[PDB]
Parts: structure tokens; C-alpha cells; sequence
């Protein structure tokens, strides 16, 4: 009828104008994202090296750093969107978990899930899995504040061991504009990876019993800001 | 514990109690439902007759 | 398969005995609008707490209104197979499970108190005092129903391993 | 040696009442609902031979 | 507004410009989703729909199709509870409260059997 | 049900609402693809398209066009083969498994090639 | 311009000499398969590698196929131009 056939063409010409409206306002939002991630680079890369200098100096026996006894269950972090219309970016995020799920299975840990973004956290609603913790106002555009809550969350259920004897993150590697992918990285316990080749105060065990929680947080940060800019 | 345990011994004995009271319900519920099916299929011989 | 938003009739509750037109007496407009809000809400991420309530009552009288073809419902089987839609008597029982539900209940009002269907056709209403026995056997079978209810992160160390 | 047993029994005690009322809960609900399908099941029993009875009359 | 008065005419093009914007947003709202659109427009769209309801009405003739007895709302009535509406005056009520109800007494009356 | 038996009613039935759904999806579909259906919609269309490349057949006339044989699979095979799908048995094989294959024997020979 | 899938010949095939129904006798499909491809993957970041070599085959296949106008080929000269082609000589 050509009524309803008017009727399709002023809703899809509606429709064409508010997705290139929205693909322009991502282009201008992975700009701003890129700024942020380059922002946020110095401090990381600082926070590494002296990381890097205390633990040339510690005894290492940080809890963080060591193998638990028992493998008896796996923190996994999923970072997914608040936002829809993202396309394949949640289903390449949730996959990439899956994957790490049957990998962990398989090794012997059940994994126990901590989320980010309201996307994933409807997926684990309707897959009878529990999920732990989650947050979901800041996925587009996470402030420090945030990752903070979420480090000092996911080492507080490691340093428990109820708890976990491993955890990992799970989220989107922005590495160009045209290539993303969904990455899982292990978080804790950290490797140790000795290379070929300071005075502390008070001493280099205090501050790395310090440090460890923030360089937690600053590569949970670093893993929501990459997370965001792979969502635009 | 006195109490809770108490409260297990108490708790089985009344669902075996009201158990064999839903089974009884059951049974004549079921023998009803058999009763009315065999009213109907005497309703349908006297259709087809 | 009665698309119930266009679908009317016009004569509406003259055309029904006065039990129908108690527990049925706006059914089409309750329907055409839960099927309004299910095309509306079939995209939200989240529902407020009483478009939720309307959108799983929609799917009992959805499901409550399939019926099988030569299964003819007698009218006093139907006004109480309604009775559980609009009094909100299915909206605990999983929507898969509406139709074995109303099944199995007007089977068993009719083996244990066909008292309710008899008082309903002899009267043409239900009476406080039936739908009061009624509620109570709609609630005394609801306790006897079986619903189907790695790369690794590394500090680095600048001094060489030990043997 | 028995100070401690007082502890030891009293944590154990109450770790047990709180584990002794959930299995209290559990297995009335857990009869309950093998009652419940034991019913269900007798129920479409009869309703499967009264459907048979009907096909042979 | 030279005939029905200013109060009149401003309210009934206030209603008609919020359902023209519902109108205009519904094959976005179909496809792309409610949660897209931006708070102005989602609170909007959030006004229209009970707007369409408020509309609805018992009519003395539709007792066979309602069953409840029909309505008689005054003007006065009419404009002061669409001059709210438009307002933003009942979000806080459920989207059903006012279908079929005749004027604000009955708006009340319903939204707190809800 | 009462000519062809309630299992092969009850699977048509499944089949036939499992692709009615996915045709109703398809004007969200065309636009945005299958990502941004919710997961009971998109569990839904991943085992629609799966049935609806299952009723595809390599056919004894085919093989003219094609070359490859023609194959037959007798009804209990077929009312099996769907019951299973749309139970979803089969969501882990790829939707190429299911083009132009006669029967679940067939189904996994091709699913192996691939 | 021939538009594979919808572009077909039903009484071909029949009369089509041996040689060029050994050399051509996948090409159709793998042809459609690589639009299909192709159109799913101009808007995608990455692909697996034998997904990538068989896109890239594809778009030289259709580089392939074209010809200018006023330039019939002989058989003879069809068969081996579609073999370099389909055997893989120009990846």
C-alpha cells in the first residue's frame, strides 16, 4: 500500500539521519577517548618504573605476587557498555569471557564474576551464572574514582583466601581506529619476569605493600579507558 | 542447637504428616479424574451408537 | 490467532451473561493495550514496576486465551477459566505453564466442586459466596500444581635470577 | 584444655544450629515438593487412563 | 485564542506539538529504542504516552463495552489537568492510570487503586 | 495432531514459530543486525537461521545444476532432526553445516568437513 | 557486469566443453561466497587467515573475469586465463 510504504520511507529517512548523527558523534568521542588513554599513559609508565625499582629492592613475599596454595576459584572482571547500538562490541567481549570460562573450567577454577557496564550484567542475568559485584553508570566515560572502587574490590576478594586464588580482566584492546579485539588479561597473581640490567623511605617493603593496590587500580583504569575508546 | 535440631525432628515429622495427607488428596483427586473420563467415554460410545 | 486491537463487538457486554461481563467486562481493551506496550517495550533495557506488572499479566491472558481446535469450553468453564487471567490468579504461575494450569483446574472444579460450574449456569452469576469457595480451590491447587519451577602482568626486576 | 573445648563446642554448636534449621527448611520444602510431584504424577496418570478408556469405548 | 481564550488555546497546542514529536519519534522508538533518545526527548515521549491515555475516555454509550459507568469531564477540568500534564505535573504516576478516566478526581482515584 | 501424531504437530508448530519470530525481527535485523536484539531474541534467531538453512535439500534434480547426489530422509529422521534444533541441540555448529544437506548423519559429515 | 547467484543458466553445464567445466567447475561458488564475504568484512576490524587469503582470491578472480569490450577470447584462451585463476597462480 503506498501509504504504508510513505510511512517506511519517512521513518527510515528519520532513522538515516539519527545513526549518521551518532556515528559522527562517536567519531568525535574516540578522539576525546585517545586523549584520555594519552593522559593517562605518563602516570602509568611512571607507576612501572617504580614498581619495577622497589621490587628490585623488596623480599617479594607480597601476597599479590604469589600462587595460592589451592586453585580454588578465579576473580573474572567483564568491562562491557551502558550504552547500546556498540554493534559486535559486548558479543566479542562475552565471548572472549566464555572462552576464558572453559579455559579456567578446564584447569579446575569455577570462575566468580565481578562486571562493568549494564550490557554484560543483562547477559549474566539471563545466563544463570551469579555475578558477585557490578557497576554500570561510567563505561563511556570512566573517571579514576571508579577504578579505584573496582581494584580495591577485585584485591580485597584475593587477599580474603569467599575469595579468589587468581583474577582477570576481560575487555576490548582499542589499537587502531579500524582493529579492536577483546583481550583477557590476568590481573593477580601477578608474574614476576626478571630482566638483565635508589635509597626508599621508609623502607622498600612498606612501599611496595602500598604500591601493589594502586598499580592494581591504575591497569584497571588503563583497561576502562582503552575499554571506552574501543566502545566509540 | 537443642533447638534447631528440634526444629529438623519437628519439621520432617510434619512434612511426612501433611505428605501423606497431599498423597491422600492426590489419590481421591485422581480416582475422580478417572471417574469423569470414564462418564465421557461413556457419553462418546452413546455418540458413535 | 484474534488480533485483539482492531478485532471488536460492537453489542459487547449485552451479548454475555452476567458472570462473563463481571470477570471479562474490559478484556479486549486490557489485551489491545498489552499488546501496544509489548510493541512499545520490546526494546527497552528496563520497565517501570507497573508496566512490568501489565507486561507479565498480558502474557497469563495471551496464554490463557489459546485453545486447541473441537475443545469447545462451556460458558461456565470459560468464566471461571477468566476468572484466574483477570483477578490476577496465574500471575505466579510461569507463562509456559498458563495452559496446563487452566486444564488441570477446570478439571478439577469439576470433579471435587462442580457446585461453582452448576451455580453459574443455573444463576448466570457468580455470587459472592461462589466466588469466595471458587478463590479458595484456585488457591488449595496452587500448593498441588508441579510447575516447571593468558599473557601474565610482570614486575620486572633489574638483578639476575638465583640457582 | 577444656576452656577451649567450650569454645570449640560453642562455635561448632552454633555453626551447626544455623546449618540443622537450613536442613530443617530443606527437607520439608524438598518433601513437599517430591509430595507435590508424586501428586502431579498420579494425577496425569489417571487423566492418561481415563484417556485411554475413552479411545477404547 | 481570540474565541476559546489564551489558557485554552496554548494548552491544546501544547498537546498537539508533545504527540506530533511522539509521532515523529515512533520509528525511532520501534528500532533504535527508547534509551537512546536524548532526556528531553525521553521525557517527552514519556509524557506523550500518558497524553494518549488522558485522551481515552468512559463514555456514557460505552457502559457495554467498559462496564463501569461513563464520565462527564468540565472544560475547566480539562484544561487545568492537560495544563499539568504538558508540565510534567503526574510523571511520577504509572502510564495506566489514566487510561479510561474521567477528569482528575478519577485520575487520583485510580492511580491509588494501583 | 489427530492426522499426523502430537510430536510431528507440536515440532511444525516450534519450527514454524521460531521462523515467524525471526520474520518478525526482521525490520530490526536489516537495519542494525543481530547484535542488538536482546539475548532471548538473539538465542532465538541463532537457531532460526540454522532452521531455516535445515529445510534447504540437495535434491535428485538438483544434481543437473550442481552435480552432487540427491538425498531422501524419511520423515521420523526429519521430525527428529527438527525437534532436536528446536530444542537446540545444534546452536554450536556453524549455519554453512546446514546448507543443501539431507538428514543429521549428513549434518555431521558436514559439520566434520568443515 | 554479470551479477553471480541471480545471474544463471539452466540448460548450461550440459553443453559446456570438458575442459572449461573442470577449470570453472567451482568458480560460481566461490565467487558468491566471496561477495558474501566481502560484504560482511568491509565493515569488520579483522579476520582469521584462510578468510583473508579467500577474500583476496576472490577479488582477484573478479579482476580476473572482467575484459574489455570488443576483445572476445577464444575457448582455447578462456580456459587458461580462469586456470590462472582458480589453481592459485595469481595469489
Amino acid at each position: 500500500t503506498l501509504r504504508e510504504l510513505r510511512g517506511r520511507i519517512r521513518s527510515a529517512g528519520s532513522i538515516k539521519k539519527i545513526t549518521k548523527a551518532q556515528e559522527l558523534i562517536a567519531t568525535s568521542r574516540i578522539a576525546k577517548a585517545q586523549a584520555r588513554v594519552e593522559a593517562a599513559r605518563p602516570y602509568a609508565a611512571e607507576i612501572t618504573n617504580m614498581l619495577t625499582e622497589l621490587a628490585g629492592a623488596s623480599a617479594l613475599d607480597h601476597p599479590l605476587l604469589v600462587e595460592r596454595k589451592q586453585p580454588k576459584r578465579a576473580g573474572v572482571l567483564v568491562v562491557s557498555s551502558d550504552r547500546g547500538l556498540c554493534g559486535a562490541y559486548n558479543a566479542n567481549v562475552l565471548r572472549r569471557a566464555e572462552e576464558l570460562f572453559s579455559l579456567l573450567r578446564d584447569e579446575g577454577k569455577d570462575p566468580v564474576l565481578y562486571v562493568v557496564g549494564r550490557k554484560a550484567l543483562g547477559y549474566f542475568s539471563f545466563r544463570q551464572r551469579t555475578v558477585v559485584e557490578s557497576w554500570t553508570g561510567f563505561s563511556e566515560r570512566p573517571t579514576y574514582e571508579n577504578a579505584r572502587e573496582i581494584a580495591d574490590t577485585l584485591v580485597n576478594a584475593f587477599m580474603a583466601g569467599l575469595g579468589v586464588d587468581e583474577l582477570h580482566i576481560v575487555f576490548t584492546e582499542f589499537r587502531s581506529m579500524l582493529s579492536q579485539t577483546a583481550v583477557a588479561r590476568r590481573a593477580a597473581p601477578m608474574e614476576v619476569e626478571y630482566v638483565g640490567e635508589y635509597s626508599f623511605e621508609p623502607d622498600p617493603e612498606t612501599l611496595f605493600d602500598a604500591l601493589l593496590p594502586r598499580y592494581i587500580a591504575t591497569r584497571v583504569y588503563a583497561a576502562l579507558l582503552e575499554a571506552a575508546a574501543s566502545e566509540s | 542447637l537443642a533447638d534447631a535440631d528440634a526444629m529438623h525432628a519437628k519439621a520432617l515429622a510434619d512434612a511426612k504428616a501433611e505428605s501423606e495427607k497431599v498423597t491422600e488428596e492426590a489419590k481421591q483427586d485422581s480416582e475422580r479424574i478417572a471417574a469423569q473420563l470414564s462418564e465421557q467415554a461413556g457419553s462418546e460410545a452413546e455418540r458413535i451408537k | 490467532a484474534i488480533n485483539v486491537g482492531v478485532s471488536v463487538s460492537r453489542v459487547g457486554g449485552a451479548a454475555q451473561i452476567k458472570a462473563m461481563k463481571e470477570v471479562a467486562g474490559s478484556l479486549r481493551l486490557d489485551l489491545s493495550q498489552y499488546r501496544e506496550l509489548e510493541a512499545f517495550a520490546a526494546f527497552a533495557s528496563d520497565l517501570d514496576a507497573a508496566s512490568k506488572a501489565q507486561l507479565d499479566r498480558g502474557a497469563r491472558l495471551v496464554e490463557l486465551l489459546k485453545q486447541p481446535q473441537y475443545s469447545p469450553l462451556a460458558v461456565e468453564e470459560q468464566v471461571v477459566a477468566i476468572f484466574l487471567g483477570t483477578q490476577g490468579h496465574l500471575d505466579s504461575v510461569p507463562v509456559e505453564d498458563v495452559q496446563r494450569f487452566e486444564s488441570e483446574l477446570l478439571e478439577h472444579v469439576k470433579a471435587s466442586h462442580s457446585d461453582i460450574f452448576d451455580g453459574i449456569r443455573e444463576t448466570k452469576k457468580l455470587s459472592e459466596e461462589a466466588e469466595e469457595k471458587l478463590v479458595s480451590v484456585i488457591n488449595e491447587f496452587k500448593k498441588g500444581f508441579q510447575a516447571s519451577d593468558l599473557e601474565k602482568e610482570s614486575v620486572k626486576v633489574r638483578k639476575p635470577a638465583p640457582k | 584444655a577444656e576452656r577451649e573445648a567450650m569454645l570449640a563446642k560453642t562455635a561448632a554448636d552454633n555453626r551447626k544450629s544455623a546449618e540443622q534449621v537450613a536442613a530443617a527448611q530443606a527437607d520439608y520444602e524438598k518433601e513437599m515438593a517430591e509430595a507435590r510431584a508424586q501428586a502431579s504424577a498420579l494425577r496425569d496418570e489417571a487423566r492418561a487412563a481415563g484417556r485411554s478408556v475413552v479411545d477404547e469405548k | 485564542p481570540a474565541i476559546v481564550g489564551d489558557e485554552h488555546y496554548r494548552v491544546a497546542q501544547e498537546v498537539i506539538r508533545i504527540l506530533q514529536r511522539y509521532k515523529d519519534l515512533q520509528d525511532i522508538i520501534a528500532i533504535l529504542g527508547i534509551d537512546e533518545l536524548s532526556e528531553e526527548d525521553k521525557q517527552l515521549v514519556n509524557r506523550a504516552r500518558r497524553i494518549e491515555r488522558f485522551l481515552s475516555q468512559n463514555m456514557m454509550a460505552a457502559e457495554q463495552f467498559t462496564g463501569q459507568p461513563g464520565s462527564t469531564v468540565p472544560l475547566k477540568e480539562t484544561i487545568e489537568a492537560f495544563d499539568k500534564l504538558t508540565k510534567g505535573e503526574f510523571d511520577h504516576l504509572p502510564e495506566q492510570a489514566f487510561f479510561l478516566i474521567g477528569g482528575l478526581d478519577d485520575l487520583a482515584k485510580k492511580a491509588e487503586s494501583l
